[PDB]
RNA sequence: CCAUCAUUAAGUUGGGCACUCUAAGUUGACUGCCGGUGACAAACCGGAGGAAGGUGGGGAUGACGUCAAAUCAUCAUGCCCCUUAUGAUUUGGGCUACACACGUGCUACAAUGGACAAUACAAAGGGCAGCGAAACCGCGAGGUCAAGCAAAUCCCAUAAAGUUGUUCUCAGUUCGGAUUGUAGUCUGCAACUCGACUACAUGAAGCUGGAAUCGCUAGUAAUCGUAGAUCAGCAUGCUACGG
């Protein structure tokens, strides 16, 4: 379910490390019942391998990715009925798309075995500079509605 | 619902000193499958009893090592 | 504190025992790296716990009690919360809106069947 | 006899029709298939030791062996509560109904 | 079809895994807690007959 | 263990265990006593059916715990603290020693 | 009407517990000896009509405990009917000497076992209004907390009951610690259930 | 139930260490209550006393009304028929069915972990010969009979899992664990019917199972379960509540 409608979602919290929650969701991906045994490493054997392979931490390189995933700024539409009516528009950080992290680039998990203690590692650094890869963090949220001219 | 007890008739035990020795009647008021089954239960007759009669079902020599407790057809399964 | 200090959370009991000194691992004298491999409920309970400084002012030595495994731990630093306040006054501007100075934040909240919280329908018949 | 080699031997007889529980149960955690074999594994000696337990009477597929068929002569007993292998998609009496469903 | 088909085990019955230890006084033969030898309900309604004290809910 | 001398709940456990500080102090004795400790309470199973109708729940509350009290340090001449006669009969005063 | 059956209605401040019990062994005999015979005086004391219900058991020094306060058929004189008891009541209790008695005082003000006081006031079906029913105008005001009235006895060979109503007002209506209880009894419908439903208000 | 009393066995015993954990009832609680944009048309928020927060928060009962909806195969029966059985009764059978359309409680293809033991702990709730601890009887079952005091404790229990660390490289691999002689092992003439031990001679699938189905936001699931009442010898079901 109309008369009553909808409003916004919760989010996530971040870690004493470095003060970051873009690790923390990452590992809600994964937070086995409290019982994160090795959770824990899987995360820090997926999430360290952009600031690994890129020489840069969480804050600059990472950032390449973690500034575009959910969002500031969206796609999104209003109270238009059945029609196209797109445009660009601005958001927050209710429903979410492109700043912090939501939907393409990065499917740490995505090789060639059924694993997750290093299959996360296999997948994960494609967003080194926003370059897409596989589905889990942002690329093919930009994109969307721009196409129809003539025959529009 | 228990493993006790390996239990030849105790009662008719008594008479399968002369029906196994012997063989045992063919159709008559029996159950023919709990008294378990051993290659001692060789060429002898009984009557599974599940409620129109007791039909004759064999108590052979290869009769061994299997156990009972479909005594009688409770399906008669066939419905769909 | 020697007697029953407030050291309480999410089924534990404490006689924190406030000997002055060391404070520590106090929870059975022992580590968590490997043995919480999760490693990530102890020290991130920081801003009760560490701001004030009770690392060389006071131990907790707590007496435990409640909680399967997965339940109990990091009741040392309610034990060390009514500590603080006889411990060391040195964050006492962060406690009351949340630290140690009133209560705890999470805990044993006993199941309710047929529910989760606040609006879901995970997938069950639903979504 | 024929077991694998070029890598671990605890998959030789695990899932084998016929032997079900000496399978993994006695011919592997009770008797010896080796757990860390490499290609160079002493497959010089450890080899054909290990080829008593392919003696007995019909073993893993291999129906000269260790195993399967002396419940032959048992099988003419007109009877119920051994079905569930003797006849192994078990029809002892039991459901392969809506939700009696998980192995065989 | 009265009154003492119920009273197996009012009497010396032989096979009680039928459980025949019950309540008091309603419908129940088999598969309940076991006082007064006949019903369901009897194990709250008589036990509120001064057996057993009372009850509460304070206000969610 | 769990007081209770015939009264359960605190407006009237308020009494039974209010008198525990007191009628543990009545005749021969130097006894160790008043001890309160956690509670204890009992279920209803019940449902109301006799072939199919059943399933329904509220909020329950209980109480009735009949003691244990360490009273067993007695003094047959110095009436002080075990042996006064405290409600036996009406109340069910099981306290165990 | 899709309505289930209450018994207790707000525990905690006004509903209480009369639980005073001390048989403790023989849990199959010795509770039926005391639970058994509650099965016994519905008949006799003759259109009862009592206040409530208050069972105590004195330790197993058992004498029983209940009241039915209408004078003369738990009396005698001096001692005759509890006297007698005394020797009859060995088998309903150990002893049961001078089984007991009290006064009732408007009992129609009692919430729970009123609905005896009115299904002996409608159940006869002739002259049912004035011989019997005149005590639902006499019980009427003496303000008791429940207000709740109905009738359903054999009025035509009804299978529901009845009220009145009329309309206006204001109030702070929210309570909390009040009492009342059920209502439910024998009469014979013949042909679609019906057990009478029957309260009144003082 | 030590923190130091000493005669720390901590006989937690001499007293009473044992103020505390212990075993902590009462009543602290009640935005009882201030500043407000609160404009008063107020309390809750901001606060801030409270052990608890704004009812601190929950665990049985639900109107005016009863569809009389399973149950005359429960009892008090309206009613009959059966009154040498439709009562039945026994045990001879099975009633736990056996293609089932449906279904559910308990499952592996893991590497937070497959086996091993522990890390240790238990709330529970039980007892009248108790648990079976303790030796015991075990990778398999788990008796043996007293143990403990009728049990603040005692037994349960090494509970266990989680974790230690791997076993393996995430396959279909000690994955993982039914089947017939099993012992009849726990066991009563009568189990093989009408259990399983993981154990030996006895595969049952499976690639994260498809769209769907249908439970889980805090000692609950996950982690796994420990006690109790049916079990006249049959639990995974159920209830009490645990590290």
């Amino acid at each position: 379910m109309p008369r009553k409608g909808s409003v916004p979602k919760r989010d996530v919290l971040p870690d004493p490390i470095h003060n970051s929650k873009l690790v923390t969701k990452l590992i809600n991906k994964i937070m086995l019942d409290g019982k994160r045994g090795t959770a824990q490493r899987i995360l820090y054997s997926a999430f360290d391998l952009v600031e690994q392979r890129s020489g840069r931490d969480a804050l600059e390189v990472f950032e390449e990715a973690i500034n575009n995933i959910m969002p500031v700024l969206e796609v999104k539409a209003r109270r238009v009925g059945g029609s196209n009516y797109q445009v660009p528009v601005e958001v927050r950080p209710e429903r979410r798309t492109t700043l912090g992290l939501r939907w393409l680039v990065n499917y740490a998990r995505l090789r060639g075995e059924k694993t997750m203690e290093d299959r996360l590692a296999n997948e994960i650094l494609d967003a080194a500079n926003n370059t897409g890869g596989a589905v889990k963090k942002r690329e093919d949220t930009h994109k969307m509605a721009e196409a129809n001219k003539a025959f529009a | 619902s228990i493993k006790k007890g390996p239990f030849v008739d105790e009662h008719l035990m008594k008479k399968v000193e002369a029906q196994e020795g012997s063989e045992k009647k063919q159709v008559i008021k029996t159950w023919s499958r709990r008294s378990t089954i051993f290659p001692n239960f060789i060429g002898h007759t009984f009557a599974v009893y599940d409620g129109r009669k007791h039909v004759p079902v064999y108590v052979t020599e290869d009769m061994v090592g299997h156990k009972l407790g479909e005594f009688a057809p409770t399906r008669t399964f066939k419905g769909h | 504190v020697e007697y029953r200090g407030t050291g309480r959370r999410k089924n534990s009991v404490a006689r924190v025992r406030l000997v002055p000194g060391e404070g520590n691992i106090t929870v059975n004298n022992r580590d968590v790296r490997e043995y919480l491999p999760f490693e990530s409920l102890i020290l991130d309970l920081n801003q009760p716990f560490d701001v004030t400084e009770t690392k060389g002012n006071y131990d907790v030595l707590v007496n435990v009690h409640g909680g399967g495994f997965t339940g109990q731990a990091q009741a040392i630093r309610h034990g060390i919360a009514r500590a603080l306040l006889e411990a060391d006054p040195e964050y006492r501007g962060s406690l009351k809106r949340a630290g140690l100075l009133t209560r705890d934040p999470r805990m044993k909240e006993r199941k309710k069947p047929g529910l989760k919280a606040a609006r879901r329908s995970p997938q069950f018949s639903k979504r | 006899v024929d077991i694998p080699r070029e890598k671990r031997v605890v998959i030789s007889l695990t899932y084998i029709y016929g032997i079900g529980t000496s399978t993994a149960q006695k011919i592997l955690e009770e008797a010896n298939v080796s757990a860390d074999t490499r290609v160079k594994d002493l497959t010089d000696d450890e080899l054909g030791r290990i080829r008593e337990v392919v003696d007995g009477y019909k073993v893993e597929g291999d129906l000269r062996r260790e195993t399967n068929l002396n419940i032959k002569r048992l099988m003419e007993i007109s009877s119920y509560r051994g079905i569930r292998h003797r006849r192994g998609l078990p029809v002892r009496g039991q459901k392969t109904k809506n939700n009696a469903r998980t192995r065989k | 079809a009265k009154t003492s088909m119920v009273a197996k085990q009012q009497k010396k019955q032989k096979y009680a895994v039928r459980e025949y230890t019950r309540c008091e006084r309603c419908g129940r033969p088999h598969s309940v807690y076991r006082k007064f030898k006949l019903c369901r309900i009897c194990f709250r309604e008589l036990a509120y007959k001064g057996q057993i004290p009372g009850v509460r809910k304070a206000s969610w | 263990i769990r007081i209770r001398l015939k009264a359960y709940d605190h407006r009237v456990i308020d009494q039974s265990a209010e008198k525990i500080v007191e009628t543990a102090k009545r005749s021969g004795a130097d006894v160790s006593g008043p001890i309160p400790l956690p509670t204890e309470k009992s279920v209803y199973t019940i449902i109301r059916a006799v072939h199919k109708y059943k399933d329904s729940r509220e909020q329950f509350e209980q109480r009735t715990h009949k003691r244990l009290i360490d009273i067993v340090n007695p003094t047959p001449k110095t009436v002080d603290a075990l042996m006064g006669l405290n409600l036996p009969s009406g109340v069910d005063i099981e306290i165990k020693l | 009407g899709q309505k289930i059956n209450p018994i207790g209605l707000r525990v905690g401040i006004i509903r209480d517990w009369e639980a005073k019990w001390y048989a403790e062994k023989d849990f199959a005999s010795l509770l039926h000896e005391d639970l058994k015979i509650r099965k016994f005086i519905d008949n006799e004391l003759k259109e009862a009509s009592v206040s409530h219900v208050e069972i105590e058991r004195a330790a197993n020094r058992i004498n029983i405990a209940i009241h039915t306060g209408k004078p003369g058929m738990v009396i005698g004189k001096g001692g005759s009917e509890i006297e007698k008891l005394r020797n009859k009541l060995n088998a309903l209790t150990d002893k049961k000497v001078h089984i007991n008695v009290i006064e009732i005082k408007k009992v129609d003000l009692d919430a729970r076992l009123v609905a005896e006081n009115i299904a002996r006031q409608l159940e006869n079906r002739a002259s049912f209004r004035r011989v019997q029913k005149q005590a639902i105008t006499r019980a009427m005001k003496l303000g008791a907390k429940g207000i709740k009235t109905q009738v359903s006895g054999r009025l035509g060979g009804a299978d529901i009951a009845r009220a009145e109503q009329y309309s206006e007002g204001t109030v702070p209506l929210h309570t909390l610690r009040a009492d009342i209880d059920y209502a439910h009894a024998e009469a014979d419908t013949t042909y679609g259930k019906l057990g009478v439903k029957v309260w009144i208000y003082r």
